[PDB]
């Protein structure tokens, strides 16, 4: 619902989107909340929040460290949902997406997980280790709870995959680092967003010109966090700068 | 869409990032093709026979069962080139890699046996090879670390998490996510995403096939039960496979009990874990109430794994195979017993299987039973660990 | 008076104190009887096949001979239970000890392989066992020291003389001079007083017998030459025996050249020594002008011996077999080469044989020749030594 | 020749013999010579001298140490023969026997070795690792140079061996630790001497009563040497005591 309103509004303004990503509870519950508020203040159109998983076999060292930090803070999925409720209570319209690992969703029942997401105000869920081939129970539970199932369109994707992603996904299509936007639109795929390697304003511009509805910046934001670790008050302003210095590239 | 069934009941599947699906589908197609190619089978058989040393002996213990009605045979995978059963399927997977056109090899290892096997196979067949190994295992299994390097393999210590098999696995997957175009991921156990569980079983099934032929020749009948240790599940499924349709033959898998199941320090997810999704599969996992993966423990590096192959979880669910656990101390006693009474030094992994066979015998000494224990590997790699322990005592 | 000829030309004999002659005559009679007993042969064959793992593979190298007209096969004694050819004859000698009624076992060892073999055989057949090992070898071959002890064998470090094989031998003899009534001295090489040279050869001859059958099956013709390292001479005579009457087959023995023959630090008495009397036999010895026994040297513990078996000295004298030497560095290069190109880690002893085969190939790359190298053992025991050396470089 | 005269004289006196054993060059050339002179002064009827061999695989630790000492003194077979000439020059009638290892005899030619023995004045040679079975070249060369070949009669000897030793040996028969003297005499064996374990006067007495011509004391003397190592002047008197306190047991 929120993604739809967003793209609709971003279309009446001839602009794209800039979605940043960060790990919840990193480097702490308090600092994390302050980090996200800063991100939205700068210009974050939507958010992609990761829940700390013990064995993130699909994330680079950058994100691995973040999880470690969260765990070092005693951060748990439960506290993450406590945070999401707080974020939602302060920002009612910004789309919030979660980056999950299958086991954290499957653990207490798939249906129950998506129910909690709807309850707290989450808008979409991308399960990193669930390809469309195994997505059935996940996307079905998501749809039943008004949650958008996000699917990744890899660089080595084929026509068959394009059609599935187009019909199974909602909210937006996660694109991994021109014609690939043609098919999706032809198949009526959720507004496509380019990700991976998106760390510069020009990359965002070329993405919109390519036909994308916007661009997601992966570790681009996380890379900034860690580099200002010992300096909290510096990290925030450091982030404000980049975000604003990126959303502008979508107008 | 797949050529083969990715599931064993509720267990199995292909829970990997979308980017790796093409690699898995290509591997499955190559495997199916190879299985039908008489030329591939002949080459594989040639390597197994003339390079690896198959068939391996089936040895009758003539001292450890004294005073009981148990007749025990040991399937000698410890006599295979490399010192463990791991060699069997690496040769097959290496031939598959070449069949596909890959020139590099990625692998993970715990007891270092799969690493050495991957390295020796790569050296022989002209493939590049890098191995991930938990820093803890790099130390307690140092002998295999040296061997791997001498053969031109790159050994990469993993300090993440518990610094053991699980952690090495995570790295191998992360690595393949970015180098899957020129490298084949040679998974070392009957686990992970389809088609690995199926491929590993098929490339290890000669263990059970030979055992059946040898036991029939020597005893004129099938075993009452075959027993194997279960880390990821490759040696056990290799032993089990050919006997699955022989309903009279009991299939017993032995998970490591570590310091005791009740201590929480063990590696027995099949019987004391909970189904979850990790390492590309839906299978029993040792995990927190929250769904985080728990770190496992075993005196044996090769069994220190928080999960287990999907086919074992399935065979257990339907009651075809039974699974039990053996503690560090029970495995150590079996190790000493085999050394002193049969002159065979077994890997600590294999010692868990032997330990359970000894328990079956000792618990009911008048029960007439013909048992086969899969001696998955030799214990030269554990010599320093067992000594450093028997010393404290 | 003896049943069999104690000499090979001028070499051999029974140069022991009068007190030990009854033990040698009893052993010779037991051996002759056993060789005629189908029941003994069947038991020996059973142990070799089902316990030791015979027959061993004959592996064709498919990388090291690239670009040459040499075809090289490796006889895989490294795949035998224990890791070396030593196991073959200990099983036979152990059965002989039992046939005579002995319950204890005395043995000497260098690379520790014969010690481990003696220990494993004793554990299996219910015999007591104590092993003498040079203090130097106790260190550079530590892995086998652990294995021996784990199997219930008493390991006794020898600090006398050069603290190597020769010194361990002296102790074993001194010990048997006082405990020959209840203990059988299980000599580990084709040397010492008659009947040992003969018994060791006969109990190791299956190496050559299988090699002949396998090469005929694979190439349809006999080898142009078979090559083996020579410490005391057991693995080489085991390989040679069945080919002696096949005049077209060259027999090449490789003695250790150590730091170089000219440095005087080597173990090549056959070609660079002088005939003498020591260790119960008349054979080539490394000795001073005064007739004192010289201490030998080799990077390989198993080849560090100042003498050699009498039959090798004889085969050399008549021109039937040719003997050469290989230095520490040449053996080390062969070791690395086999690891990296064939995925097989050879014992440093065996590496001397391989090194010479490589020289035969490299020196005349266009010479068409079919060669067989006896890979007497695996190199797991040398892993720490080779690393500690390749490190300095 | 000297053994014959000895036993002949020892028979006209109703007494046996006491032969001590020591290693030449131990603990040194000078001390060794002084040791032997002391031995003869006390009552040594004959001598059994060992030549240091690199690998004495037939001697206990006791003798092993002695060899080591000799080698530590740079003692060699050549210097041993220099010593034998000196001993012979001072004591013209005492029988001198050598305890050799085969290689030291075979080294420069068997015939040449026995020639050197005759030249220096040696009376017998016992080769420790040459059983009667392999003795042919040795005893033949010995006889050609008027040297007595000494053979050991082990405790596990049989009739066959008794007859060979009886006919092959000269000088005396070395016996290893009553009826065994009957056969030898019946076969006309060289005067039998009991050895090994002979370290007390009573042992010597019982040996003569058994029918032996005397008794040889192996390490009995060597055991005394080492125990007074740091005290040369003590060792000598220590030895004088024992020897005299042993030859008396033969009268
Ligand atoms: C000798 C041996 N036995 C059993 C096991 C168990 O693995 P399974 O799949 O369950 O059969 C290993 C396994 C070792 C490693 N983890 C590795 O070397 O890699 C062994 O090295
Ligand atoms: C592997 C191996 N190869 C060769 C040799 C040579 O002895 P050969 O008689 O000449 O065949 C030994 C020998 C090892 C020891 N000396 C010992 O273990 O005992 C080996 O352990
Ligand atoms: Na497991
Ligand atoms: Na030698």
């Amino acid at each position: 619902e929120r993604y739809e309103n967003l793209f609709a509004q971003l279309n009446d303004r001839r602009e794209g989107a800039f979605v940043p990503f960060v790990t919840l509870g990193d480097p702490g519950i308090e600092q994390s909340l302050k980090i996200i508020d800063t991100l939205i203040d700068a210009g974050a159109d939507a958010l992609e929040l990761g829940v700390p998983f013990s064995d993130p076999l699909a994330d680079g060292p950058t994100i691995q460290n973040a999880n470690l930090r969260a765990f070092a803070a005693g951060v748990t999925p439960a506290q993450c949902f406590e945070m999401l409720a707080l974020i939602r209570e302060k920002h009612p319209t910004i789309p919030i997406g979660l980056l999950m690992y299958a086991n954290l969703v499957f653990n207490n029942g798939i249906d129950a997980f998506y129910a909690r997401c709807e309850q707290v105000g989450v808008d979409s869920v991308l399960v990193a280790d669930v390809p469309v081939e195994e997505s059935a129970p996940f996307r079905q539970a998501a749809l039943r709870h008004n949650i958008a199932p996000i699917f990744i369109c890899p660089p080595n994707a084929d026509d068959d995959l394009l059609r599935q992603v187009a019909s199974y996904g909602r909210g937006y299509t996660y694109l991994l680092s021109h014609h690939l936007i043609e098919k999706l639109k032809e198949y009526h795929a959720a507004p496509a967003l380019q990700g991976f390697g998106i760390s510069s304003p020009e990359q965002v511009s070329a993405a919109v010109r390519a036909g994308a509805a916007g661009a997601i910046s992966g570790s681009a934001i996380v890379k900034i966090i860690e580099k200002n670790l010992a300096s909290p008050k510096q990290m925030l302003a450091e982030l404000r700068s980049f975000v604003s210095a990126m959303k502008a590239a979508s107008r | 869409t797949t050529l083969l069934n990715p599931y064993f009941g509720e267990f199995g599947g292909m829970y990997v990032p979308q980017i790796l699906m093409p690699a898995l589908n290509q591997l499955e197609e190559a495997f199916v093709s190879a299985q039908k190619d008489p030329e591939f089978q002949a080459q594989f058989a040639d390597l197994l026979k003339n390079y690896a040393g198959r068939p391996t002996a089936l040895t009758k213990c003539q001292n450890i069962t004294a005073g009981t009605r148990t007749t025990l045979y040991l399937k000698r995978e410890d006599l295979l080139h490399g010192g463990a059963h791991k060699t069997n399927q690496v040769l097959g997977q290496a031939l598959l890699a070449k069949r596909m056109g890959k020139s590099e090899i990625i692998a993970e290892t715990g007891a270092g046996n799969h690493g050495v096997a991957s390295a020796l196979a790569s050296a022989l067949l002209g493939l590049k090879c890098r191995i991930y190994m938990g820093a803890k295992d790099v130390e307690r299994q140092s002998p295999n670390v040296f061997r791997m390097r001498l053969m031109g393999a790159e050994v990469i210590p993993v300090h993440s998490g518990s610094a053991t098999l699980k952690d090495a696995c995570n790295e191998a997957l992360r690595d393949w996510s970015g180098s899957y175009e020129t490298a084949h991921y040679m998974l070392g156990t009957a686990a992970g995403p389809h088609p690995y569980p199926t491929i590993v079983r098929e490339f290890q099934r000669m263990i059970g096939e030979e055992t059946k032929a040898q036991i029939l020749d020597k005893e004129g009948r099938l075993p009452d039960a075959v027993i194997a240790c279960v880390g990821g599940g490759s040696n056990a499924i290799g032993m089990f496979a050919d006997f699955i349709n022989d309903t009279s033959v009991g299939l017993i898998g032995v998970e490591p009990g570590g310091h005791g199941i009740e201590t929480g320090e063990h590696g027995a997810p099949l019987k004391h874990g909970r189904v979850g999704i990790y390492f590309g599969m839906k299978a029993p996992m040792m995990q927190t109430a929250d769904g985080q993966i728990e770190e496992s423990y075993s005196i044996s590096a090769g069994l220190d794994f928080p999960s287990v192959g999907p086919q074992h979880a399935y065979l257990n669910s339907i009651g075809r195979a039974d699974y039990v656990s053996i503690t560090d101390d029970e495995a150590l006693e079996a190790f000493k017993t085999l050394c002193r009474h049969e002159g065979i030094i077994p890997a600590l992994e294999s010692s868990h299987a032997l330990a359970h066979a000894l328990k079956m015998m000792r618990e009911q000494p008048e029960k007439e039973q013909l048992l086969v224990v899969n001696l998955s590997g030799r214990g030269d790699k554990d010599i320093f660990t067992v000594h450093d322990i028997l010393k404290a005592r």
